[PDB]
């Protein structure tokens, strides 16, 4: 596996938000 | 001591000579509610002390009402021998002293006759009028030690560290497991002591086994098979093959599952 | 914290559950066998072994963390127990209390109950009493600072869990469209039992412009909330006089008296003791109670489970009515805004639950699973009739695998990434990694900033930059965490140095008097604290007091607090006194002292070892949390701020304060950075962002980890 | 030293008149003063009862009436189960103090249920003044905190679950007044005296 | 308000309305001890507070190490050290007005100019 400190954005990941804000 | 209260029958004339009512003449007694640090309320509360010796002697100055206490040579050296008392309240109200004792129990307006009211001999035996606080004085010389004293009690610790096992290890995991040694220990053996007993029993002849039956039948109407077995010695086969003969066994009735004797010889 | 935890926390676990009863009734259906058993197994002494593994042909042997790292075992070492069989025998006769006695089989004894992984250079571990010579004889390299452990050959740090503290009363505003508008909570948790959580809540219904704004608390295993009047009442004190006694402390106050008659008009038609217990008895939600037992149940929830931090025994309901007044009484102030909500962010509220803590609790719940299967086994084959083998009654591979599990994935049960595969990229990148904490993520706070707080304690730029922003922080270089005391000594002391006991204490005629907690346990009143905050300042100084605990003395609101749990975060600092002599504040530490220090270096590197534990012994460094920094006023050097008063206009433009009034000094700033930020250099010249940035880039370098 | 002021000896109890009693620490809760000698009608019954369902259990002028007038007329099983361990000291004190103090006057007037104080129980030493000035030393063991009950007619669990009950609006101001104008449910001592001369009368 | 407890039972005293006299008596709930009022005030309300905000103030505050000190004047004792601090009631539209407590006779004086 791999353990980095370098913030590399994980990009088409919008599904956390989607699921953090599901109603409305 | 357990008792019943709401008694209007007036057993408690006859269940206890001493009368119930709270005694109360000694109730002018003037008491100080003194308390104390731990060293003399260890010498001073222990029940292997406390003979009736006299412990100190008590001085009241009244220039400024200043009471001190003065303990005898004979208890210990590095306590004080002189405290001062502070009137942490000098009028006391609403507060007295009662004792507790066994009795003698040998020789709307809608009501119920039971409390469960549980009756002791009880006395008001003070008044306390002073609430007292002891305090080591300044300049007597062992002060210095009550302040090592208290000191070491944030000091020391009572709890000591864990034992680290110095042997081998493969010493220490001999014990574990996969073992040679069995266990010496009785503890449980529910099946040792279980299957130490054996009931072996003959085959008495058939005129003898029905006539002791008859007499068990005579003895007790109902049996069940394992009360008649520890009661007869005979083997669950033929007991079954002269039972089935003689008596029947309940299905329906709150008596079910047990052999009882046969109609036509409950009569006989 | 790994030493506290071998030493004294297992010990403490064995003892609280330390025996185990199983009473086989005479189930008689004759009289001739009206016998009752009493089985008790009683764990005693706990011992631990060296660190050891086993291998499969059955050969123990010592086990170095080398050999664990090459062959991927576990560095563990072997807990046993001593175990002491009672068994006792009565004659069963009906209506005759049965009376016990021993049958003499009393047999006891060592038995192992499991593996206990041992983090490196603790008091357990092989390479403590090592000499540098010995650690290259080992292969270990010198350098390696330990504070991990080896899970089947993986390098294993167990990151320091951030948790709100117990035992504080914390009042917050709740939202607009809520009926309720304060709620003062309080997580009680008591350290010597059954480590279970109960939440007291107390909530002030009704909004600001509502009329009848009422106060109700919520009773553990209590379906709805009883008001407080009611449960007063059900604590004994009836009159309404002495109720608002109890909650508020000035007669004067007559906002919070207004505030606080519509709960007496809530609980008025509740006037009697037994009557408010049968109340919260009906409200009780077992639904399993009689009609006449709801008073004792009641009364068993209002000792057992109403406030159980106070205590557990029967007679302290004027504490705990105490208490509760006291918790009304912060509700109300922030209430009538005298003060505002309590801060969420405040790191003195905040506990750090190192390898100490966290293999408590994993080790409690293991130990519990442990003993009810020894129950279970023993009442299996005392059913069946089966003989009872000990090997069989404990099974080791529970605390074990429970330890092995736990620490080789992070998820701490039966809270995910507790432990990590420790950082071996650098040796700073190891350090940072060892003395990196993490908070859990919801509520309305706002736990990533960089609080006020954080100073000297958490470093100041040393976090991730995604989503674990503010969450993961890392130490600061001096700051250490407690391990924990024994609060009794100090309570004792407080009691017999002129602490008069809460249940002798009126508010009216004491209206100056000093409350004061310990561990938030409010115990009693103090006439004249300064004093006694003088000689307990005395004795943490002079050592006899442990230098972990905190001492905080709150003027404005007459507290005097006094914390001795573990995970209290802390930093050494400079003691300034009056210092008659020069006339003029200055440090407690001389010249004279540095060279001692300097000569036991160079010595290091005959006279007496003068150390650190020295400069606390005869105090001229003092342990001050974030709690005790709210009451001090710190210097940031000593040879500008102690001194009465051209310049270089190259040097940077610093302010002097203009205030003479100094109890602390910091040692240096320098150690408010962490591991990774005290690489920067001049980081004061460097944007805030950009040195968070190299903190986080300097455990990605190349160096020499090891040098093994 | 001269002896310009009174000075009086300290002596411990003696242990023989210390067995089988146990002497306890009375604490009245009541603003104004109270005085069992004065204040109580005579005699007084202090006493260890079951305090749930007051106002119904009889006060002792009304049972030695009821004794006057009786007298006239007259004249599968499980086999194994899991103990929870507890120490003996705090069982042996629940045990004790299931039911808690209660001392009444003849009458009811005076109705006081105690409450055990665990708090400094083990700390309090009682210097009785003797006859002659001497102190004698007793070790308190116990403290009680006795509440006054029943005096202004306290009212039913159940229809104070119907006053709670949102269904009814506002409690009324002076509920206890209309109740105690009506005549129900009535203080134990006004019920006491109501039964008294109901039997005088005749 | 002066809320007044019965002297009795220890519970509040609630007014009442009188006829034969048309007067204001405060009486109990409880066990019917009436007594007269000295005051026709019966229930005040502050929509703007100005108490609490000197609230804290005790015999030793100039203990505390972390409030300020200054030089200004005591109207009471004409000494320059004391100690001062803002306005502790923590409403959000509070004034900045300095409060000082003089250390040697225990005075509280403002720094307000409105006001005096
Ligand atoms: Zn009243
Ligand atoms: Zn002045």
């Amino acid at each position: 596996n791999e353990n980095f400190e370098d913030f590399d954005v994980e990009h088409f990941s919008d599904e956390e938000t989607y699921e953090e804000k599901p109603q409305f | 001591e357990v008792f019943d209260g709401n008694d209007i029958e007036n057993n408690e004339t006859k269940v206890y000579e001493e009368s119930l009512d709270l005694d109360l003449e000694r109730s002018n007694r003037q008491v100080w509610l003194v308390r104390l640090p731990m060293f003399l309320a260890e010498k001073w509360r222990d029940r292997n002390n406390l003979h009736g010796q006299e412990l100190g002697k008590i001085r009241i100055n009244k220039d400024g009402s200043k009471i001190t206490l003065l303990l005898n040579e004979n208890d210990n050296d590095s306590i004080p021998h002189e405290y001062d008392l502070e009137l942490t309240k000098k009028v006391v109200e609403n507060e007295y002293v009662f004792t507790e004792q066994n009795l003698k129990k040998y020789q709307r307006d809608r009501y119920i006759p039971y409390v469960k009211t549980i009756p002791k001999k009880t006395a008001i035996v003070g008044t306390v009028c002073h609430e007292c606080q002891v305090m080591p004085s300044m300049n007597d010389p062992n002060y210095h030690k009550i302040v090592e004293q208290r000191r070491n009690i944030v000091k020391l610790n009572n709890k000591e560290r864990i034992t680290t096992l110095d042997e081998t290890v493969g010493v220490t995991m001999s014990h574990t497991g996969m073992s040679m040694r069995s266990d010496n220990s009785n503890f449980l053996k529910v099946g040792r002591e279980k299957a130490k007993s054996n009931i072996k029993s003959i085959r008495m002849p058939k005129k003898e086994i029905l006539d002791y039956l008859f007499k068990l039948f005579d003895e007790y109407d109902y049996w069940s098979l394992k009360g008649l077995k520890e009661r007869t010695r005979q083997p669950e086969a033929h007991l079954k093959e002269c039972l089935d003969k003689v008596a029947t066994l309940v299905k329906k009735g709150p008596y079910a599952f047990k052999y009882t004797l046969r109609p036509e010889y409950k009569k006989l | 914290s790994f030493n506290q935890f071998v030493d004294y926390t297992l010990q403490d676990i064995i003892c609280e559950d330390s025996t185990l009863i199983l009473e086989q009734l005479a189930q008689h259906t004759t009289e001739s066998d009206n016998i009752s058993r009493k089985y008790e197994i009683s764990f005693g002494k706990i011992y631990v072994t060296k660190p050891m593994v086993n291998e499969s042909d059955g050969v123990t042997h010592a086990l170095y963390p080398q050999e664990a790292r090459l062959r991927n075992l576990t560095y563990s070492s072997g807990l046993f127990v001593d175990v002491k069989k009672r068994t006792y025998e009565a004659i069963d006769v009906p209506g005759r209390e049965l009376k016990y006695e021993l049958i003499a089989e009393e047999s006891e004894g060592k038995v192992f109950i499991g593996r206990l992984p041992i983090m490196l250079r603790s008091k357990n571990c092989y390479l403590s009493e090592a000499t540098e010579s010995d650690l290259y004889k080992l292969k270990e390299c010198p350098f390696d600072m330990g504070g991990y452990f080896i899970i089947n050959g993986s390098e294993k740090v167990l990151i320091a869990q951030e948790r709100s503290a117990g035992n504080i009363v914390q009042v917050f505003k709740k939202a607009a469209p809520s009926p309720i508008s304060h709620v003062a909570e309080i997580r009680s948790a008591l350290e010597k039992g059954s480590r279970f959580i109960s939440t007291l809540q107390v909530k002030l219904y009704g909004r600001e412009g509502s009329s009848a704004r009422t106060i109700k608390a919520t009773l553990p295993y209590i379906k709805q909330d009883i008001p407080i009047v009611i449960i007063f009442r059900a604590l004994g004190i009836i009159p309404d006089g002495e109720i608002l006694e109890h909650i508020c402390y000035d007669v004067n106050d007559w906002q919070m008296l207004e505030m606080l008659k519509p709960c007496v008009e809530d609980g008025f038609v509740i006037q009697d003791r037994e009557t408010a217990l049968d109340f919260i008895g009906r409200r009780g939600t077992a639904l399993g109670i009689k009609k006449e037992k709801r008073i004792q149940y009641a009364k068993d929830i209002l000792q057992k489970e109403f406030l159980p931090h106070i205590t557990q025994l029967e007679g302290f309901e004027s504490r705990k009515a105490f208490f509760l007044g006291y918790m009304i009484n912060r509700l109300l102030l922030c209430a009538l805004d005298r003060k505002d909500q309590d801060d969420r962010d405040h790191f003195g509220k905040k506990r750090l639950d190192l390898a100490g803590p966290l293999l408590a609790q994993l080790f409690k719940t293991l130990f519990k699973k442990l003993t009810k299967d020894i129950f279970r086994y023993m009442q299996r084959t005392v059913e069946e009739a089966h003989d009872f083998n000990m090997k069989l009654a404990i099974n080791a591979k529970t605390i074990t695998s429970g330890l092995k599990y736990a620490l080789a994935t992070g998820n701490w049960g039966e809270r995910a990434g507790v432990s990590q595969v420790l950082n071996r990229y650098t040796y700073s990148s190891t350090l940072s990694h060892l003395r990196r904490t993490n908070t859990p993520i919801g509520k309305l706070a706002k736990p990533r900033q960089l609080h006020n707080t954080h100073w000297g304690l958490v470093c100041p730029a040393e976090t991730p930059e995604g989503q674990a922003c503010g969450l993961v922080k890392n130490l600061s270089l001096m700051s250490c965490i407690s391990v924990g005391t024994d609060p009794m000594p100090i309570i004792t002391f407080l009691s017999e140095w002129g602490m008069e006991p809460l249940e002798d204490y009126v508010p009216h005629q004491s209206p100056d008097a000093t409350r004061v907690f310990v561990n938030g346990v409010w115990h009693g009143v103090h006439r004249n604290p300064a004093r006694l905050m003088e000689t307990l300042r005395t004795l943490r100084r002079k050592g006899d007091i442990n230098p972990e605990v905190s001492m905080i003395r709150d003027i404005r609101e007459k507290e005097l607090k006094i914390f001795t749990d573990a995970g209290r975060v802390y930093r050494p600092l400079f003691i300034v006194e009056d210092d008659e002599s020069l006339g003029h504040k200055e440090l407690k530490v001389r010249k004279g002292h540095i060279a001692k220090l300097m000569a036991t270096e160079y010595q290091d590197i005959d006279v007496e070892e003068y150390t650190w534990s020295s400069l606390l012994n005869e105090g001229l460094v003092e342990y001050i949390d974030a709690e005790e920094e709210e009451s001090i006023l710190i210097a940031m050097q000593p040879e500008d701020l102690e001194p009465a008063e051209d310049v270089d206009p190259a040097k940077r433009i610093r302010v002097s304060h203009h205030a003479t009034t100094f109890t602390h000094c910091e040692i240096h700033p320098s150690m408010i950075l962490g591991v990774a930020a005290s690489i920067i250099p001049f980081p004061d010249h460097n944007q805030s962002p950009r040195n968070t940035y190299q903190s986080a880039m300097g455990k990605q370098a190349m160096g020499v980890f090891l040098t093994n | 030293d001269p002896n310009e002021y009174n000075e009086f000896p300290l002596r411990a109890i003696p242990k023989e008149d210390l067995e089988n009693m146990r002497t306890h620490l009375l604490k009245f809760q009541s603003k104004k003063k109270i005085n069992p000698v004065t204040d109580f009608h005579l005699p007084v019954r202090l006493h260890r009862k079951d305090t749930r369902n007051l106002q119904f259990q009889l006060t002792r002028a009304e049972i030695v009436q009821r004794q006057k007038e009786i007298s006239e007329y007259k004249k599968l099983r499980r086999k194994t189960r899991q103990l929870k361990v507890l120490d003996e000291n705090a069982k042996k004190l629940r045990f004790e103090e299931f039911y808690p103090w209660v001392m009444e006057d003849f009458d009811g007037y005076n109705t006081w249920v105690g409450s055990y104080e665990a708090g400094n129980s083990d700390s309090y030493v009682l210097l009785s003044v003797e006859d002659d000035g001497s102190f004698t030393m007793i070790p308190a063991d116990k403290v009680y905190k006795f509440t006054a009950r029943n005096k202004y007619a306290t009212l039913t669990i159940d229809e104070a679950e119907k006053r709670m009950d949102k269904k009814s609006g506002e409690v009324p101001r002076w509920l206890m007044k209309h109740l105690d104008n009506i005549g129900t449910t009535t203080t134990r001592y006004d019920r006491t005296r109501r039964k008294l001369k109901a039997v005088a009368d005749q | 308000t002066t809320f007044r407890f019965c002297r009795d039972c220890n519970n509040m005293l609630y007014p009442r309305e009188d006829k034969e006299n048309n007067r204001l008596l405060f009486e109990c709930r409880t066990c019917s001890y009436v007594e007269e009022a000295g005051s026709p005030l019966v229930y005040r309300h502050e929509l703007i507070t100005n108490i609490g905000e000197t609230a804290g103030v005790v015999q030793d505050i100039g203990s505390d190490p972390t409030l300020p000190r200054s030089d200004r004047e005591c109207p009471k004792c004409h000494s320059r050290e004391n100690v001062f601090f803002q306005s502790q009631q923590r409403r959000k539209d509070t004034s900045m007005v300095l409060f000082f407590v003089c250390l040697s006779c225990s005075h509280i004086f403002t720094s307000d100019q409105k006001n005096k």
